DNA sequence: ATCAATATCCACCTGCAGATTCTACCAAAAGTGTATTTGGAAACTGCTCCATCAAAAGGCATGTTCAGCTGAATTCAGCTGAACATGCCTTTTGATGGAGCAGTTTCCAAATACACTTTTGGTAGAATCTGCAGGTGGATATTGAT
DNA sequence: ATCAATATCCACCTGCAGATTCTACCAAAAGTGTATTTGGAAACTGCTCCATCAAAAGGCATGTTCAGCTGAATTCAGCTGAACATGCCTTTTGATGGAGCAGTTTCCAAATACACTTTTGGTAGAATCTGCAGGTGGATATTGAT
């Protein structure tokens, strides 16, 4: 079996625009957005926590490697959705 | 076979790219310039799959060779 | 006889080939030339026909966005038409030269 | 009931989760960084579909395809500068013609 | 004479000079002072290894100095002898730097 | 505690053009000194930007070299001889 | 006390095998400081991903050598590649 | 007991290859680590700074000097085609740049 | 631009087939509970090195004057590259065989991990050694003539 | 058109800041013993890639005509380089207060570990829907002639 971000891509396009689809080629593009991103910010946050002497990649880290990695306002309200998406999982 | 990559199909890379017009040394030119950049990419490519103990390239491999030489390609796995 | 004016049909053709995003060199003759210099590091190598197609949009990306850079080039020297010097300007700059 | 629900989410935060611990990333992985990394792909995600489902509404499409990621990534400064080195297959390019080559 | 060398003469001899030469072309208390000022607009009262000023002054001159030779090559292209901000703007643009 | 401003009229007209002289120009239009601080001061606050997100990260009031390198590394200008 | 690690005495000892006169100033030291941790992160960097792109756990000499054929650029790649060879085989021999 | 010796004498290299050992296995490139992929390493490592401290050393010799500075490494690292395409996106602080003079530019 | 004639561009349809969704099953993955261990935050502090201030000198920025020569603009033609007709052929499309290559599946010797103990190689700091910065001022080369 | 003026080259010399050597303590390799992990050998498939081959669709090669672009030539205003005086402000060397970097200690909130238990995403046929073929012909744009 081979994975992909496929259905929750889909699942975000339904939540962005719920009448438009999305062609076979057009989610193979975004399955290695998602792939690319994903491997940028996590080896950035790899980085971070060694230069610090960390065993652990925190939200910290992560938080850095986003304002490290995205430009301005993308940043920023990544920042917003990832402090938001944590404040809201831990209440739990 | 480098001269299959004729100058029609040159002209036509050259108009997306904006081009209105055209010298006749260019097509020679660009041939060269197309071969360079193939043989590294294929060379490296090559290289993943000698490391993995295939025959097949693989459209990873050819991915990751593009990565490597800070050319990320989109559609065919990463 | 009728017959359009120098540059006319260019500036169509660039209009019809920048609103499209079909692959511009022809299959066979671009897969002829990936297997002979592939064969050049180890003849009879298979190749997924996906591999050859990512390779193809590489390519294709990487030279128009080379002319763009050329054709930027051109008109820095009040000129119109690319020429070998344009390229190479261009490259140099790129860093791959 | 999973973590994704939990924290508002799409993206799959459990297989982030194993992705960082599988990746020779780090000896530990905290429990708010799955969460966190998923919130900001999924955001991420979210504003490029956003922009390309735009960008095949103004073409009159009911189906983003490529050219209409490329058309989005573009056309947008932020998006453009992070994907600075990406090729979109079958993204094409930009109309774009320099103005000194058109007629008059 | 009173004796006057030609124009170019002089600005020929100074490139033989400074393309032999290593030393830090900028001054060092007003650059120290500029890299200051910029990253105190982004988080008051910070402190500087001297060391860390140094090597951004290293990185910044070499980045310069490389743009300059890039900017040379476009003046060269368009028949001119002179730089210009068309050809430093042609050059960041081929770069990549804003396209 | 005095205040910094306009700093970057300390990269005069002489030493941009020892820069340009290394760099091998010949002969300079009056614009370039203008448009050569501007290139400069956003290159630079480009890597201070990083360096300071590494120096928050890290818990410290003192920008080090490292965090210096480490921003020169991220974005594709590595520097060697400042780590130590 | 602050124990800092550095390659400082194995450039040194090099030095020494490749021009027995002549000497280098601590500036010129930190260079080559820089360039053995450069080199060193690419390499290692680049056979991680060949370990993980396969899914093997390990490290060994293979990926070191094949990224060591994805790094260095033609007739460095094939010494390299000899040196390396050669010591690992040296090595074996106990 | 037996006699200690070191992995690096044992592969015949002047680089520390235990301590190249350590920082592969510290360094979360992956959960183990080949017996032979240190001495690897440590090997190709130490040639290449035997291939840039000869050119090197040959610049300072050229310049009438015994002490290698960072401008000599400059020098070879610029002047040899290899050595530049790998280091192509590196800056050597206080290395200077290559005498070069467009044609175009001297007296006609 | 006025205008008629000519050529290509393109909004507009309509079906059908090729993709994109329903139906449905199931291992691998995700979650939940419990038992543990532990990396890193807090607190506390020595002591490196950072910020700041000053003097004194003299390097180098600044501001001015002026004309050499460069960029800009213009004119013109030689010749190169665009457009086109024509007629040939390469590539597309697609179908057929079948080999051999990826690609899983266990079994297990061989390799790597890891704690504890012992044995140096490597670092810091002190002590010693010594290029060469940086001051000489002739020796030679280049420049730009009146 | 040798000659004056200027700059660079190159060799000299010696103290001292910087480099090299040495020395002793100790962190961390190395040895040793044992537990755990793994990746190859043998084996079993079944997608999947190449080697054929052919008909006709388009797309390319070639040769001619000429529009118009590139490059040479020429002119001239005025910008920018070269050379000067002045004196600011950088550099240097130095002394000093103290921020905070870093080195250590305790000890929990937050991590890993392991056993089960549900859930989900992948998968793949079958059943139901946008998008390309591709008709156009009808605008839209271009062109030579006034």
């Amino acid at each position: 079996r081979k994975e992909s971000y496929s259905i929750y891509v889909y699942k975000v396009l339904k939540q962005v625009h719920p009448d438009t689809g999305i062609s076979s080629k057009a989610m193979g593009i975004m399955n290695s957005f998602v792939n690319d991103i994903f491997e940028r910010i996590a080896s950035e946050a790899s980085r971070l926590a060694h230069y610090n002497k960390r065993s652990t990649i925190t939200s910290r880290e992560v938080q850095t490697a986003v304002r490290l990695l995205l430009p301005g306002e993308l940043a920023k309200h990544a920042v917003s959705e990832g402090t938001k998406a944590v404040t809201k999982y831990t209440s739990s | 076979n480098i001269q299959g990559i004729t100058k029609p199909a040159i002209r036509r890379l050259a108009r997306r790219g904006g081009v209105k017009r055209i010298s006749g040394l260019i097509y020679e030119e660009t041939r060269g310039v197309l071969k360079v950049f193939l043989e590294n990419v294929i060379r490296d490519a090559v290289t993943y799959t000698e490391h993995a103990k295939r025959k097949t390239v693989t459209a990873m491999d050819v991915v990751y060779a593009l990565k490597r030489q800070g050319r990320t390609l989109y559609g065919f796995g990463g | 006889p009728h017959r359009y004016r120098p540059g006319t049909v260019a500036l169509r053709e660039i209009r019809r080939y920048q609103k499209s995003t079909e692959l511009l060199i022809r299959k066979l003759p671009f897969q002829r030339l990936v297997r002979e210099i592939a064969q050049d590091f180890k003849t009879d190598l298979r190749f997924q026909s996906s591999a050859v197609m990512a390779l193809q949009e590489a390519c294709e990306a990487y030279l128009v966005g080379l002319f763009e850079d050329t054709n930027l080039c051109a008109i820095h020297a009040k000129r119109v038409t690319i020429m070998p010097k344009d390229i190479q300007l261009a490259r140099r700059i790129r860093g791959e030269r | 009931k999973t973590r994704s629900s939990r924290a508002g989410l799409q993206f799959p935060v459990g297989r982030v989760h194993r992705l960082l611990r599988k990746g020779n990333y780090s000896e530990r992985v905290g429990a708010g960084a799955p969460v966190y990394l998923a919130a900001v792909l999924e955001y991420l995600t979210a504003e490029i579909l956003e922009l390309a489902g735009n960008a095949a509404r103004d073409n009159k499409k009911t189906r983003i395809i490529p050219r209409h990621l490329q058309l989005a990534i573009r056309n947008d400064e932020e998006l453009n500068k992070l994907l600075g080195r990406v090729t979109i297959a079958q993204g094409g390019v930009l109309p774009n013609i320099q103005a000194v080559l058109l007629p008059k």
